[PDB]
């Protein structure tokens, strides 16, 4: 893994808590701290700190996020600060994905269906190649990373490199191209495919966006050239270059042999298991499906459901962690988990749901227990296969704090100088009148406002009344779709409305600098979705404006809500003191 | 095309040649766009006006200037067991070049396929097909008599009731009996007895024996009945008007 | 009957004759009228093309590593494809040229030798068999082959149950009798998962089927009807109708003297009513 120095191009000048925070995290990792926590308040810029930490450590970094949504906005941004290193990406490559599912009650086979995305898989393979070709590699991963995979060993083995001048049989080159999952598309030119015309060979690699033309002097590598795939415009020329398999189910012919052997053995196992279970229909269905699958291994080596045989392909034992992007990473790989407070619970919940599915799949004759092995690593298995662990959240998780001992690294004072909002608490009564009054007060300057709710019925009834009072108000429900709130963003930046009325999903995917006031309905109830994390999230939301404000209307006051408000106000005083010590007012940025 | 590809054996072993696909034969025109299209497929080799250039860096072309576009396809001499690459570029040329290639003595041999005549010439008979010699059909009918045989015989009959090209030029090899070299009109003039005895014993080939055995059996049965009636002095070209009534009567007697 | 059922279920637009109404369509989805007509009038189509297993075998051959390295489609392996067809025959095997007076004679081609392929394609020997060999071995041999495969396995199992698998896989449709084509059609429909909601109407099929062929067809229809299929066949064979679980015998007298049910019910029921002569015959039998 040739690790090029993480060249950081950061015109921003670190200030505030950034230097101390980075230094203390650095010494934390130096101290062998396999468990660390960070308290990154809103607007504290965790991305830049993570980039600088990765620069300092010079290790291949895996960053963990809980939904594909988040990964997009960050990775592109880091590439700006790191335009001379391998920045990569990986999430579910599925525009749509119904799993292999089995309604046992109805004996219904909801077969695995998937609309496959392209660029996601492209970046997946680019990331795997970069990791197994260089140490200066950063990869953003959804939980999918811990699912079953092929071995980075074979990934690096099947890969083959060719250099200019060196004698190499062209036919052998085509053979290895086939063995590394590349098609002789003599008709057209497509991703991960190639064409042969005379001694000339032109290939688009699966991971590399561009293409390459190679001229052959008989059975010698005459020359290599970059290319635009279709137009063929030679980007440049380099003497040598490597090619990685287009599949992450990489496996030598010997590895296919071993996988087939173990597949047949565990097939006999599952055969006997379902025969004893009396699930003869499921046993026979699985038997014939895997018979076709093994037939087209012995013929082609490629099909659907290959993952279900990862324990056979990787060759490790049942119940052990299947291969992973973590294996694609070194042992001295850098690790970062953002929003681990939901990523770790997501890991366990995903394992539980997916093993419940592997029940009614394997337990009910669809695949072998090797399918169950082709799983997210059990939380413990992940915790072992990881390296040093750094959690990033202004709200550290309970188990996270247990792992880290409760200590953490603070970064809450933004260098800009923004301060937290002024909070107010009132009983549920006097809500409509005050809401309309503040609506008009903000409409004087045409400013934004937010509202939370608990029950769908009351939420939409209240929004309907507000509309009846001639209020520029909208609301949100459980399964609202992107168009509604995106046109809401258009409206608000065009100054059409002021207020919105959501319940739960509003908590995510909204950044509104123009809201100086938020309302929180019926926080009195002690609820999971309205926990201290919820109130802190609303606090961060209201902190956007220069003089934002929080207003929670509930008969009683929950412990979490008011402790969060108090800590918010004291750190707000701290931020104000820092601002005025700089002689700088809170600076919008 | 199979002979086109197999002709590499004909050209001596080791002799340099070029894999020349005549994609656009002699059709001049500024074809930089065509160069780009050939690159888009990907070959890197071309030859225009008989001079080689790379498709990567081809020469300039003008509509006025003649351009014999026979694109080079691959770099090969006469090698041993190079049929893989050979066919690879060769069927390719058989489509792009549309069936033609050349392996010149660049160190000559032309790998071309042509119908009718091997050299792309016209034929008196387009092939070895009996109807080609049927003047009752338009195949043998003269331009100026339409098979009648008259204009005074038409200038292109001259006694033979057949086209001069399809008289003997493509059919002079009838080795019937001895000294056999006959035109269609020559067999016509062969009397009943003459032609019958000529076909009684003749050596033209084993495949010809196989595919004309029925011919001989029919003719010999017909002639045996003809002798059973005692009718030989009539000739194969003898005017049908010579039928004396009894003549055609005996013909049908033999037939039945 | 056929007219109304087809236009109401299959969307036909033929004339329904003269009937006030028909009912029971609610219990059916789409009818099928089948007869002795040949499946194909040209050698182009062949058992493989009709059954649809052809492209399946083509992909099977594409599954060879040699097929991969050549990188060409299942259509390449086809025998009705421009590229793979030797010009000496258009990949038809023998070479054909003839005039009106007398018929031609089969002659193997240098490329073919009866292979009706090109050696370039035949170089692949998927599962130790060339494309010529695969198209060669007839239905039963193909059936005992392709065992772990699925769709081809269903096709060949259908044909084995038909029991007429002796037919060469590449046997020209024109070289197949009308009854053989009928068996092919019933086999093809036997592989369409109609749930039995469909109903098959049929001509008198004795022609083109020997006694044993009729017995095989009887087994076919038995499986169909056990799968839920309905059937109604015009037939002068006492055995066929006595095998059919119900009879509707129409016609008090030939020609205009008929035109109404004289009896029906189980073959025995219709037999007990001598209003039909076919009923009298089903009575003297059993
Ligand atoms: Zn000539
Ligand atoms: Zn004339
Ligand atoms: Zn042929």
């Amino acid at each position: 893994r040739a690790g090029g120095h993480f060249e950081v191009v950061s015109p921003h000048a670190p200030a505030g808590d950034q230097p101390a925070a980075i230094d203390e995290l650095e010494r934390r990792i130096n101290a062998g701290e396999r468990d660390v926590v960070l308290l990154g308040a809103t607007g504290t810029g965790k991305s830049a700190t993570t980039a600088w930490l990765i620069e300092r450590l010079q290790r291949p970094t895996l960053v963990m996020a809980p939904n594909k949504t988040l990964a997009a906005q960050l990775a592109n941004e880091l590439r700006e600060m790191l335009p001379h290193n391998a920045v990569e990406y990986f999430v579910s490559y599925y525009d749509y994905y119904q799993p292999e599912a089995y309604i046992a009650q109805t004996d219904t086979y909801i077969e695995k269906d998937s609309s496959i995305n392209d660029d996601v898989e492209r970046l997946r393979h680019s990331a795997t190649s970069a990791l197994l070709s260089r140490r200066d590699v950063v990869v953003v991963a959804s939980v999918s990373c811990i699912y079953g995979l092929g071995t980075p060993q074979s990934y690096l083995d099947r890969s083959v490199e060719l250099k200019v001048g060196e004698e190499v049989p062209r036919d052998g080159l085509l053979r290895l191209l086939v063995d590394v999952q590349y098609t002789r598309n003599d008709m057209s030119f497509t991703r991960g495919s190639f064409r042969v015309r005379g001694d000339t060979v032109e290939i688009i690699p699966s991971y590399e966006e561009l293409a390459v033309r190679i001229e052959f002097f008989g059975d010698e590598i005459e020359a290599l050239y970059y290319l635009h795939p279709l137009t063929g415009e030679v980007i440049r020329q380099v003497d040598s270059l490597r090619i990685f398999p287009a599949t992450h189910y990489v496996a030598g012919p010997e590895r296919m042999a071993h996988a087939v052997s173990a597949i047949e053995e565990e097939l006999a196992e599952r055969l006997a298991e379902l025969e004893s279970q009396g699930k003869l229909l499921e046993a026979q269905r699985l038997r014939m499906r895997t018979n076709y699958d093994i037939e087209m291994m012995r013929q082609v080596g490629f099909c659907s459901g290959i993952e279900n045989y990862s324990r056979h392909i990787d060759g490790r034992g049942p119940g052990t962690p299947p291969a992973t992007l973590l294996d694609y990473f070194p042992e001295d790989f850098l690790l970062v988990i953002d929003e681990s407070h939901v990523t770790v619970p997501q890991i366990g919940g995903m394992y539980e749901g997916d093993i419940s599915r592997k029940r009614n799949l394997v337990e009910y004759g669809f695949r072998l227990p090797s399918a169950c092995d082709n799983r997210p690593l059990t939380w413990e298995e992940f915790a072992d296969r990881i390296g040093q662990t750094v959690y990033l959240s202004a709200t550290p998780g309970p188990y996270e704090l247990s792992q880290t001992g409760g200590e953490f690294v603070e970064q809450v004072i933004r260098p800009t100088g923004l301060v937290d909002p002024k909070v107010v608490v009132k009983p549920t009564k006097g809500q409509i009148d005050d809401l309309i009054g503040e609506i008009r007060t903000r409409a004087d300057a045409d400013q934004r406002v937010l509202v939370t709710t608990l029950t769908k019925k009351m939420a939409e009834d209240l929004t309907d009344y507000l509309l009846e009072m001639g209020i520029r108000v909208r609301y949100l429900h459980s399964e609202v779709d992107t168009l509604r709130r995106v046109e809401l963003l258009r409206q608000l930046r065009l100054g059409d409305y002021d207020v919105l009325v959501g319940i739960n999903l509003l908590r995510e995917g909204l950044d509104l600098p123009e809201v100086s006031l938020v309302a929180i309905l019926d926080a009195d109830k002690e609820g999971f979705l309205r926990s201290s994390r919820s109130l802190i999230q609303t606090i961060g939301r209201a902190a956007r404006n220069v003089s934002g404000e929080v207003h929670m209307y509930a008969d009683k006051i929950t412990d979490s809500m008011r402790e969060a408000i108090d800590e918010t106000e004291r750190r707000r005083a701290k931020q104000i003191a820092y601002n005025e010590a700089n002689g700088i007012d809170p600076q919008p940025l | 095309p199979q002979q086109i590809v197999d002709q590499v054996l004909a050209m001596p072993e080791g002799t340099r040649f070029l894999v020349l696909a005549p994609v656009v034969r002699t059709r001049k025109g500024e074809f930089a766009d065509l160069f780009d299209k050939l690159n888009a497929q990907g070959y890197s080799r071309v030859r225009v006006d008989g001079v080689v250039h790379p498709l990567t860096d081809p020469p300039k072309l003008k509509k006025q200037e003649k351009h014999d576009i026979e694109v080079v396809v691959d770099r090969l001499t006469v090698k041993a067991a190079a049929k893989r690459r050979l066919t690879d570029s060769v069927e390719t040329a058989l489509n792009l070049a549309d069936g033609i290639v050349v392996l010149e003595f660049v160190d000559e041999q032309r790998f071309s396929e042509k119908l009718a005549c091997p050299n792309g010439h016209a034929l008196a008979v387009d092939d070895l097909e009996p109807r080609s010699f049927s003047f009752n059909s338009p195949y043998g009918a003269c331009p100026e008599c339409s098979g009648l045989g008259i204009r005074v015989p038409c200038p292109v009959c001259a006694g033979t009731r057949l086209k001069p090209e399809i008289l003997a030029v493509t059919l002079a090899g009838e080795s019937k009996g001895e000294h056999g070299a006959k035109s269609i009109a020559e067999v016509c003039e062969l009397s009943i007895a003459d032609c019958a005895d000529f076909l009684n014993a003749l050596t033209l080939g084993p495949r010809e024996q196989a595919i004309a055995g029925q011919v001989l059996k029919e003719i010999r049965s017909r002639l045996g009945f003809l002798l059973d009636v005692g009718l030989e002095y009539l000739s194969l070209s003898r005017a049908a008007a010579t039928l004396s009534g009894g003549e055609a009567q005996r013909i049908r007697l033999a037939t039945q | 009957l056929a007219a109304v059922l087809a236009n109401r279920l299959n969307g036909a637009r033929q004339v329904p004759g003269r009937h006030t109404r028909v009912t029971g369509l609610d219990y059916l989805d789409k009818l099928v009228r089948v007869d002795q007509s040949p499946i194909g009038r040209t050698p182009r189509s062949n058992p493989a093309t009709y059954t649809g297993v052809f492209d399946k075998i083509r992909t099977l051959f594409a599954a060879t590593t040699e097929a991969k390295v050549r990188g060409y489609q299942p259509g390449r392996f086809s025998f009705n494809v421009k590229g793979g067809r030797c010009e000496a025959c258009t990949g038809d095997g023998t070479i054909k040229i003839e005039m009106n007076f007398l018929p031609d004679v089969y002659v193997p081609c240098e490329v073919c030798q009866g292979a009706r392929y090109n050696r370039e394609t035949l170089e692949v020997h998927y599962k130790g068999k060339t494309v010529s060999e695969v198209l060669d071995m007839s239905i039963e041999e193909a059936a005992e082959f392709f065992e772990p495969i699925a769709g081809v396995h269903r096709y060949l199992r259908t044909l084995v149950d038909v029991g007429l698998g002796y037919v060469r896989l590449g046997q020209p449709a024109p070289t197949l009798s009308g009854g053989e084509a009928q068996r092919v059609k019933l086999a093809s429909e036997l592989q369409k998962r109609s749930t039995g909601r469909t109903v098959y109407i049929l001509d008198e099929p004795t022609t083109g089927l020997h006694f044993d062929d009729i017995r095989k067809l009887l087994n076919v229809i038995n499986g169909l009807v056990d799968k839920g299929n309905t059937v109604i066949v015009i037939e002068h064979n006492l055995d066929v109708i006595k095998t059919s679980d119900w009879i509707i015998d129409l016609g008090p007298e030939g020609g205009a003297g008929g035109g109404t049910v004289v009896a029906q019910g189980t073959p025995e029921d219709v037999a007990a009513v001598p209003a039909s002569y076919t009923g009298k015959f089903l009575a003297e039998v059993v």
